[PDB]
């Protein structure tokens, strides 16, 4: 259907027997009742669209993602940059993905650096992606910047952002973002379940970054992960959080202090 | 007009494809076994 | 992959330029259109609708008896009523129309003119003018005598109150530029001189002071081409 | 057989000694509004008897030193008769209406009329200060003069700063006193959006400006009035709710 | 048709009754007497185009529409610079946009960035569209820079001129820019009418403009707005005004001091 | 010569499309109900 | 080799923006997908 | 997208070179031709 | 016709009555006398091209027609700078042009510009095409720079040359370098004539540059205008001008002082 | 070996189009009206 609806011609009723407005609601099914079946509507032939609020349509969106700083300093200096790959850092992307329980879909990654006070000189820089069971680079010059069996890009400051196409590649059949176990066998404590809700399924490896230089360069640059979901399927949709988020993979709210969903009237006998 | 065109071998790295329009809705709104009618009683 | 090269013209921004820009809502359906009376199509439709002249332009006038061509009882055989020039892209009565407006926003103009006159005094006052074209060459003609030789009508009062003289195209090119101005003289139109033909003659207990409404429109065969600036806004204050 | 016309609405008639061919708006009658373009889901009501009809409003002396009058159309028939009753309970409004406006004078009176409709007829403040606290705007009884009618203080920029002598572009008529006596134009209902209020938005105007100056020898009479009579052809209503005044 | 009009050839007439230069006023048409009915013309064979004077050949024109200043000082900073979208600020796409009533178009509007002593130094900047509904960024710094589900365009200084494609989006069927109305009800005053002619269907939201870096740029820049229309439709034609413009979203004019549509000559009888 | 070739799948961000040559001048120059010949008297 | 020419627009990133990018992993099969009942098409299944 | 490659001789003016340049006024139709006589096609028909 | 032309094989006449070499020069005609009526010649079949000497071929060619210097001062500052198009400053494509009397083609317009010293610093310059009767720019901050319905060029100087393509906008059919009359009416003095000889049918509006900026740049630029005719047809030829040039739009001499076309020699019986 | 395409509405705005290889002498070289012939005296 490429409009929404088209309204029938109704008219009036005057008989026993069709209640069309006593729609129960214990059932758990939600209420059928037209307009055409109620007070008395015409012929429209409405060709309003439904294309933009499907759902490819409406995770075809970056965002913000990820922020890593490298400061790559003389006295104080580590070289690398890594950054956990997850979604849960910054809560617009993740309020619009925690709609659904589980989710799966393909990756459009783009790269914004930029330096502190701000200044596109030409320095070549290594985005490096470390799968799950890889060792990671320790130092900007360790022996993992090869790159040997491990996908990279090279890119300048000065040169346009990069961006690589990322497939969908959890060992499960689709990702999740509730899961409502526990990651290995054992006994649990009481005290603190701090591995409760982890998914092994969602580890998607670690992103270093490093300066390609010989001795050193005393500039703080801070990239700027942009994510565009594509090819995206959903299941199961879940109600959409009304509380402020407080930690990255635990959905953690406040016991006192609690946020209303809606905010307070003057008087339940008044609309304004 | 034509951005169907892919120029890599891999299939996951293109664009949007071809929009489906399909709208299932009384997987939501009427998950019941007996086929409630419009004009009737829901309880009998 | 593909060896392109770039050429002349690269990373420069022409106004008047086709070319498709990147959309910025995708997949986004407008409002849908309903039927809405009057809807134009090109310029030239504008053009052929006749528009009130501002022929009595002149100074000790305030705004509303601007339009009107005054006529009156001459005691002499023969005097000289309204005149003006016909080129539409200059500085007179021509100004004051659609027409002159249309003509004004774009740089050369071809094709036949029409100004049309219209008694508007009381039923019982009759009388004949003398409409008379002149193509171009010397000044306004002095007498009618001289003035008669070009394209003129005899327009009398009548029933019907309005007389609709044509302005043929009697140039030598294609097209006439609106700047007519100076050494620029060599695309003027000529001159409209309106004369009196018999008299105005008055019954008793009548007013003996009428006036004359001139319009003016475009033919069919009118054309308008090289689109430019207007010159009739230099300035403004910031808004 | 071209002179004369006696035009019908409702229980109304208008007939013509002198008159003009009569001018149609755009060269589109008044309808009903189709299927394609309504966008409300509620049924209009059509009483097709009791608003449409001619309604007369007050007659204006004509003087020398006049410089014209005008109105806002969908706003005089707010207040009077079935039609305005039937506006105030309603939130939708979509109509044609036809006119005419009757000035008769001697065979010894001179002078002629400009009568014509102005689709969004805007008025504006009159002023040179561009400060926005003092910037002159036109009070509501100038906006909307209501049954009453609005006098013209600079008519030869239309008070909206358009010149007058380019107006002809719109549906106009002449009234010239040696000519005819009456003028009549017939316009559709114009405007960007299918239905709209009747209350806080004038689709057009009239307007009638003396282009020629009244004139007369002593003796003559002195009294000229300008009457205007209106029918609401093809009136639709729809969103009936209380009844509001403005 | 693709050329104007040609002529038939024509003669002298010698008898009574056709009179093709009576073409009465009153009636309010406009005369409609050829040459051929008049003095005796020729064969001319006329092949003058008619495609320059169509609207959407009048209309292809980019022309000045907004300029935005933006300081980005060190003490008295603000760091954004909002512009509302709209063409009564200038009085030429003015003048010739307001010769109609209804219009209905799309956009091609294109951003053109200098310095305040003229420059072209490496800096990028963030062209943000703010929807009407959408909250307005308030900081360099803001929450509402991420962009995510709100188009932004990314571009240097030393690039080419941004350039994007703008659809119709009023919530009517074609735009106005003159509305004989008042957008709400109540009671109207008599002193001040400051809502009148106000039309909502034409608040095309807000357009802001950063500069994307950490601490601070002490640069001056000034964007200038041109807007290119296209597919362009014009309803119910309206005069020219010929009254000069005093304020953006008011017609209004000066009441004294008023300038004749003609200027003044020597006398009547007299052509130059 | 070829500028009917759009590169996105929305249709407002082409060029400019087939000119249109329609000039329908008489409804804003004889408006009139009564067709008025050309060889006759406007009123009778 | 082939005359090209650039146009306005030119190294910019639009986020909604359609376009094919390169991938990182060649020949790469994902996982195969099972049946998981309950799937969304659009958001019009979740206002009715 | 297109993957192209740039060759020597790019941003360079050759005088004498055939190519496409950009119109400056869109839709415009030139002033008819007429009749001249006396009309030139090559430079060998006034050597003889 | 592809080659020149081919050679029949000729012998010896021994005859009375045929005379090819006695052709008359008084009668207005060139002499027809061939090569095989006369010595004896072989059969050469001839493929020598004709193709370069064409007049599309011939008028290919750039050549240098205007140039304009922009000072842009700071206390004897103008801003713009405008220069009148006429092909008549540089006697080069004169002489190449003036041997026609008619003269119908387009244009290839290209724009050099330099600085003083010499130096391609990132300056954005504007080039405008003044129309003949629309009104000159007057300041690098006037109303006219707008470039609403009016064609202009934004370019850089680190960029490669502008380069539009200019139709044929002669009011007439073609054009003329000698115009053999007066423009006006009108008495004509004997004094000094200094109208004789101009054509209206020439005047190309006026073609002005600033450059962009807000302040001011203390930089003397330099720009070099570079015609290339295309789609050209040309009528009556025209002998080729002797004497050299004085003036721009007049073809004056040097009434003494003359120069003779073909250079002194020893004797006229002695060929070197 | 294709120069004959342009990318534009415009038609001047292209290149040198097909060469034309007309050459018409005579009409300089022999502007007569009695055609003299090649074998004979050109007065008589
Ligand atoms: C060459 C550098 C590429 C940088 C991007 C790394 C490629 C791998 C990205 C995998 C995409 C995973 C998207 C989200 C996965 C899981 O749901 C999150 N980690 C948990 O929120
Ligand atoms: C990514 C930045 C894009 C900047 C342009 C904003 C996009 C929206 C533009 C809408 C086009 C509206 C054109 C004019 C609309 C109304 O008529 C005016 N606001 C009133 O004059
Ligand atoms: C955007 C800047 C374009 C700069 C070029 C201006 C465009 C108009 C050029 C018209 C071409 C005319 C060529 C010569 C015309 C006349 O023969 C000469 N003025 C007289 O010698």
């Amino acid at each position: 259907a490429e409009s929404a609806a088209n309204t029938t011609p109704s008219s009036h009723r005057l008989e026993t027997g069709r209640v069309p407005a006593l729609q129960a609601a214990e059932t758990g099914a939600t209420s059928n009742a037209t307009d055409e079946n109620m007070i008395e509507t015409r012929c429209v032939v409405n060709r309003n669209g439904v294309l933009e609020t499907t759902i490819n349509h409406f995770f075809s969106r970056s965002g913000l993602v990820g922020v890593v700083n490298l400061t790559d300093g003389g006295t104080d200096t580590t070289g690398y940059a890594t950054w956990d790959i997850d979604i849960m850092g910054f809560v617009q992307l993740r309020r619009k993905c925690e709609m659904f329980t589980y989710m799966r879909f393909n990756a459009e990654f783009t790269f914004v650096t930029t330096t502190k006070n701000g200044e596109a000189r030409p320095y070549m820089l290594q985005y490096m992606y470390v799968p799950p069971g890889a060792p990671k680079p320790t130092g900007r010059d360790a022996f993992q910047w090869q790159t040997a069996t491990n996908p990279s890009v090279f890119v300048k400051l000065t040169d346009p952002p990069a961006q690589v196409s990322v497939p969908f590649m959890s060992p499960a059949s689709a990702y999740q973002w509730f899961y409502d176990g526990y990651p290995t066998f054992g006994q649990h404590p009481e005290t603190s379940n701090t591995t409760y809700g982890l998914c092994p399924n969602n580890m998607m490896g670690t992103f270093a970054v490093r300066v390609v230089s010989r001795e050193a360069s005393q500039l703080k640059l801070q990239t700027r992960v942009y994510m565009k979901l594509k090819h995206v399927r959903a299941w199961v949709p879940r109600p959409i959080r009304s509380q402020p988020y407080l930690l990255k993979n635990f959905p953690n709210y406040d016991s006192s202090k609690i946020t209303n969903s809606a905010r307070d009237r003057s008087s339940i006998k008044q609309a304004n | 007009n034509f951005t169907n065109i892919n120029y890599y071998k891999d299939s996951y790295a293109a664009s949007a494809t071809r929009q489906d329009f399909t709208q299932d809705p009384k997987k939501f709104t009427q998950p019941v076994l007996d086929s409630i009618r419009e004009l009737s009683a829901p309880l009998n | 992959g593909i060896p392109a090269e770039l050429r002349p013209g690269t990373n420069q921004f022409l106004t008047t330029d086709d070319d498709t820009a990147a959309p910025i809502l995708p997949g986004f359906t407008p409002t849908p259109t309903i039927h809405i009376p009057g809807e134009v199509h090109s310029l030239l439709e504008l053009c052929r609708v006749e528009t009130i002249l501002e022929v009595n332009n002149t100074t000790e006038a305030t705004g509303l008896t601007r339009l009107l061509i005054p006529v009156s009882s001459q005691n002499k055989a023969d005097e000289l009523c309204a005149a003006f020039m016909v080129d539409p892209g200059r500085i007179g009565p021509w100004q004051s129309t659609l027409v002159g407006q249309i003509c004004r926003y774009y740089t050369q103009w071809s094709g036949s003119l029409k100004v049309t006159f219209m008694f508007t005094g009381s039923f019982m006052a009759t009388g004949k003018m003398l409409v008379a074209y002149s193509p171009p060459g010397s000044a306004q003609p002095a007498n009618r005598e001289t003035a008669m030789l070009g394209t003129h009508v005899i327009w009398d009062f009548g029933l019907q109150s309005s007389v609709s003289l044509v302005i043929p195209w009697i140039s030598n090119t294609h097209f006439r530029t609106a700047k007519t101005g100076g050494n620029y003289d060599y695309y003027t139109a000529g001159v409209v001189t309106l004369w009196y033909q018999t008299n105005y003659v008055v019954p008793p207990e009548t007013p003996g002071e009428a006036y004359i409404i001139a319009m003016g429109a475009a033919q069919d065969n009118f054309t308008l081409k090289i689109c430019k600036d207007t010159d009739e806004v230099t300035q403004q204050a910031v808004l | 057989s071209d002179r004369v016309a006696q035009l019908t609405v409702g229980n109304s008639s208008i007939t013509t000694q002198e008159a003009a061919n009569i001018v149609l708006a755009y060269g589109e009658w008044p309808e009903y509004c189709p299927d394609t373009d309504a966008t409300a889901v509620d049924k209009p009501t059509r009483p097709d008897v009791s608003v449409n009809r001619f309604y007369t409003l007050d007659s204006k002396m004509w003087q020398e030193n006049s410089t014209g009058w005008y109105w806002k159309f969908p706003d005089v028939l707010n207040k009077t008769g079935v039609f305005g009753q039937n506006a105030q309970f309603h939130y939708l409004y979509r109509s044609g209406f036809c006119l005419h406006v009757q000035c008769n004078a001697s065979k010894f009176h001179q002078g002629a009329l400009l009568v014509a409709v102005i689709p969004e007829f805007v008025i504006a403040g009159r002023g040179s200060n561009t400060k926005p606290n003092e910037a002159p705007h036109p009070g509501f009884t100038t906006t909307f003069p209501g049954t009453t009618g609005a006098t013209f203080h600079d008519p030869y920029v239309l008070d909206s700063g358009v010149p007058l002598s380019q107006a002809l572009i719109y549906p106009h008529q002449w009234i010239n006193l040696r000519t005819n006596n009456c003028a009549t134009v017939i316009v559709p209902y114009i405007n960007a959006v299918p239905f709209d209020s009747a209350i806080n938005h004038s689709n057009f105007g009239l307007i009638v400006i003396p282009v020629s100056p009244l004139k007369y020898s002593s003796g003559a009479t002195t009294a000229i009035p300008i009457t205007i009579t209106i029918a609401p052809l093809n009136s639709e209503f729809g969103g009936l709710r209380q009844a509001v005044s403005q």
